RNA sequence: GGAGAGUUUGAUCCUGGCUCAGGACGAACGCUGGCGGCGUGCCUAAUACAUGCAAGUCGAGCGGACAGAUGGGAGCUUGCUCCCUGAUGUUAGCGGCGGACGGGUGAGUAACACGUGGGUAACCUGCCUGUAAGACUGGGAUAACUCCGGGAAACCGGGGCUAAUACCGGAUGGUUGUUUGAACCGCAUGGUUCAAACAUAAAAGGUGGCUUCGGCUACCACUUACAGAUGGACCCGCGGCGCAUUAGCUAGUUGGUGAGGUAACGGCUCACCAAGGCGACGAUGCGUAGCCGACCUGAGAGGGUGAUCGGCCACACUGGGACUGAGACACGGCCCAGACUCCUACGGGAGGCAGCAGUAGGGAAUCUUCCGCAAUGGACGAAAGUCUGACGGAGCAACGCCGCGUGAGUGAUGAAGGUUUUCGGAUCGUAAAGCUCUGUUGUUAGGGAAGAACAAGUACCGUUCGAAUAGGGCGGUACCUUGACGGUACCUAACCAGAAAGCCACGGCUAACUACGUGCCAGCAGCCGCGGUAAUACGUAGGUGGCAAGCGUUGUCCGGAAUUAUUGGGCGUAAAGGGCUCGCAGGCGGUUUCUUAAGUCUGAUGUGAAAGCCCCCGGCUCAACCGGGGAGGGUCAUUGGAAACUGGG
């Protein structure tokens, strides 16, 4: 980069991919649980999974790394699926 | 509460399910010559039912996109074919 | 530009007096040059409509591409064109100040205007093309009020038009109506203007 | 951010400005949502032309004068009806 | 030319100092008379020459004013 | 609101082309050249680029360094010296905002890219206003700074320490999600309001003042919801290029089921089903092109153009990709690949002018490596202020438009001299000379704007917070500060007609004729055509004519051209009837009545940005130019009406 200040937004960038990028995993891994928990029909585990799953998803909102539509849908979709198992 | 562009029509294919291709023709003058020439226009509207087939005369209404190419859904049957 | 050279030969070749007085016609009332004296040669209409034009363009002393610009700006007016176009060129303010006798010539008037020796409602105006407008008072500025050469032109001029008024005192004049072309040179044929720029 | 600033018009050397709201972003000679006076500062005194009614309406939208702007809005008493009217 | 077009042009005026490899300067033009010849060279222009003791019409011949 | 002319012939009338008279230009070239105002200036190589600049800002978010030093000790040479942490100051770094705007170019694109009219109950929106509710309790890191290694450096790795309005748990929350009730209303999916349970999800401090020193308070900042505004996204009707010597194209293609993905509908993607979709009302392919407001032309219909200015789109060495973010798949950001270039100590690094100047190249051809942030507009800041090749100015170019000069009056004796001459004379000619006069301009002096609005800072007034008689916010009011242009414009005075006219043409079209030289040679030519020993057509000279700081030539567009004829042409012999029939599609269609309302006509409403064209006013000494107010503009959309004609029954 040629401007100083690029070369500080060029660092600054990779420094909030990173940090990103593990809250983004970390509320992906929640899905993936509630899903698993699905599959093999256990409701407790995927009820309170699903807390865990709502808890991840508004954390990424929070910090404005999912969009608030995007989350409402990743919610509904989780929690229509839980209703399933019973 | 805005309302829809709608258009009466003549249904031209219903092979498809839940899709019929309607027709609209009209007279449009010619920009140069001013001869009234027939003009028509193809239009893929959405019927859950498959009430309407092909010949009959339907009213359909603008939607938003419900496929590729269907922009319209089926109101009525207006006129059933013979 | 502004033609320099001399004036007599454009009233010879054009076969009438462009100071009105007459003075150029007396000896040699035909073309210049060697060609002059013997030919008689008549003119195409072409050739009639142009000497018609330029007759009316040397007597204003106006360059072709302000005076054809002129021409179509009367065309908008309401009226008679050609009539409309006559009144605009004796608006000229050389022309004016020549009409109201402050100089024995156009020429001398337009180097008179174009010095700044002019006032036109107390403000100085030193561009001979200026439209005076009805109502308009043209004085001199008070550092020229006496000027030799304007003196000798304030007692020598006689009949300054109707439509304009004027004081030898103050050596201030009025431009106090519209000329109707009733007043205005009549060896004119502005009928044939109108026909030369249709072309 | 909305702002009610100047455009510049006129020639070299003899300037003259519209009071416009305009999108900051867009170009000073450029799109622009709506003209609402002009400025003349050449002239003596400077001609100021504004119409109160739609002054008053974008102030009140929030879209804030530009600093000449507000200077002209001030001696044209602008200002003090929008001060008034939120109270 | 320039565009690798290959034209025939004619040389106006009395004379000229145009050899092979003489660069020239062509305008449109054709000459009546000279099948094949639609362009005029411009005289007085890159190597042509302007026309000696030409006295009217110069400024068509590329011919500087005397004194 | 509309003009024609020459040219086929021995002559004529037709047909028919060719040529000319007009307007326009980002023009170029030749000759020539005084000035001012206002515009314009790489149209070709989206070719390659040396060098400088074009995006920073915030210390009132944060730590650490470095100065500065009120005073203390200090060791002694009265020559200086530390060692704190004064205030105060500077900023390399973290952090916030900005960098997605402004600026450039028109390569790609025949497409919902653009224009126009709608739609979104399929959408998003930082900063800016308004409303309401908050801002509780804890924690671990890391850059800077130090030490190690590599490297000539640039720069590149590792160990250790430290802070935040950086980052992360938990508490309370009106969003959001699931479930369940109601009320009302749409255009199918549905929409709006209320209620209940359950589950998740916020936040930050800084500056100043006052304090009983607990804290309170103002401002800025922070969090959430709802509106508003602004900006963006998507869908649809219609419109706008050439080629049929391009006729078939398509296979996620066209629908459906489900899932995934998106801010969001959607084959947007996938899996599985069916075989559908587009096309002679021109699909597909090829070629060409950014589109428009507008600009040029024309009586108009049209034709051409899409430079400058404004809107939208697309692009950033070539190709792809994603990250950060409210916003990018990012001109002066990152990653990969390719082409190319540069530095080097050969270890390793670095770059993208279609930003402003400028260089090379290409070309017939287009500018200064300029001044300033004073004005206007942006970014950051509480503010001062910093940044701004946007922008405001100046510079170069007669490139264009407008304006003004290069003198004025008198002046015959019609001087000299040039040209011509029937040798008398004519002509350049009132033109010179002479006499008188002027100073635009030039040269030299003196004076000299406007463009400036401000802000901050205090000092008062009103009002709003607050415990405040503190201190802020908001509005009003004094006072102060600031000009790149530029000592430019403009004004005044003095001197001098002195420095400042060229270009083309003169056979006819077409305004303007003679002499000499030449002898089908040299040459001329837009067309008819000139020139082969009497050339008004060649060259020169004199005179004349048309323009004039310009004038001609060439190139391009429109007109004339009714010469693609819708307006507005033709096909017996001038170019033009298919060799003839049958016939699909298509086009067109007899009479009466009823009905419908697609075409058709009509009322109202909405819309067609600014600039521009037209009309009317006003400011530059006039004009160009600038400004204000209107008018005008559609096979446009929503919603009524009429029914003669066309269409449907």
């Amino acid at each position: 980069p040629n401007i100083k200040s690029a070369i500080k937004r060029t660092k600054t960038n990779n420094e909030r991919r990173v940090h990103n990028a593990t809250i983004k995993s970390a509320m992906r891994t929640a899905i993936k649980q509630v899903e698993a928990s699905v599959a093999n029909n256990e409701a407790d585990k995927a009820k309170t999974a699903l807390t865990e799953a709502a808890k991840r998803i508004d954390k990424a909102v929070k910090t404005g790394l999912v969009h608030k539509n995007t989350a409402a849908r990743y919610k509904s979709r989780l929690a229509k699926k839980v209703n399933g198992l019973s | 509460r805005n309302q829809r562009k709608v258009y009466q029509g003549r249904v031209v294919s219903d092979k498809m399910d839940k899709t019929i291709t309607v027709v609209v023709e009209t007279y449009k003058k010619h920009t140069l010559y001013g001869k009234r020439v027939k003009y028509s226009k193809k239009f893929k509207a959405h019927d859950e039912n498959n009430q309407a087939k092909i010949g009959d005369i339907v009213k359909i209404m603008e939607t938003r996109p419900l496929s590729a190419t269907k922009r319209f859904r089926l109101v009525e049957v207006v006129e059933e074919a013979v | 530009a502004r033609y320099t050279g001399p004036s007599w030969k454009l009233s010879r070749r054009l076969g009438i007096s462009l100071s009105g007085t007459g003075k150029e016609l007396e000896k040699r009332p035909y073309a210049p040059g060697p060609h002059g004296p013997g030919q008689r040669k008549k003119l195409s209409e072409y050739g009639l409509q142009l000497q018609e034009k330029q007759k009316l363009r040397h007597m204003y002393g106006v360059n072709e591409r302000q005076f054809r610009t002129l021409f179509d700006k009367a065309g908008k007016l309401a009226g008679k064109h050609g009539e409309n176009f006559m009144i605009l060129l004796d608006s000229r303010l050389d022309n004016v100040v020549y009409k109201l006798g402050l100089a024995r010539t156009r020429r001398q008037a337009r180097q008179l205007v174009n010095h700044g020796h002019i006032l036109v409602d107390g403000s100085r105006v030193d561009i001979p093309s200026y439209l005076v407008k009805p109502g308009q008072t043209i004085g001199v500025r008070e550092k020229s009020r006496n000027l030799s050469i304007i003196k000798e032109s304030v007692e020598v001029n006689n009949f300054v038009p109707e439509y304009l008024t004027f004081d030898a005192e103050k050596l201030e004049g009025t431009f106090t109506r519209l000329p109707e072309r009733s007043e205005l040179a009549p060896e004119i044929n502005e009928a044939l203007i109108v026909e030369f720029y249709s072309r | 951010a909305v702002k009610i600033r100047l455009k510049r018009m006129g020639a070299k050397k003899s300037p003259f400005y519209r009071i416009v709201v305009a999108d900051s972003r867009s170009p000073r000679d450029g799109r622009f949502i709506e003209t609402v006076g002009t400025y003349n500062p050449v002239a003596k005194p400077a001609e100021v032309k504004i119409d109160e009614e739609l002054a008053l309406k974008w102030l009140q939208t929030g879209a804030k004068p530009s600093d000449t702007v507000r200077n002209l809005f001030s001696s044209q008493g602008i200002m003090e009806k929008f001060h008034n009217a939120k109270q | 030319l320039t565009n690798g077009i290959e034209v025939t042009a004619y040389i106006p005026g009395i004379g000229h100092n145009l050899q092979e490899h003489s660069v020239v300067l062509i305008r449109g033009g054709r000459v009546k008379d000279l099948p094949g010849v639609r362009y005029h060279i411009v005289r007085g222009a890159l190597d042509t020459a302007g026309v000696e003791n030409r006295a009217q019409g110069r400024s068509k011949y590329g011919t500087k004013k005397p004194k």
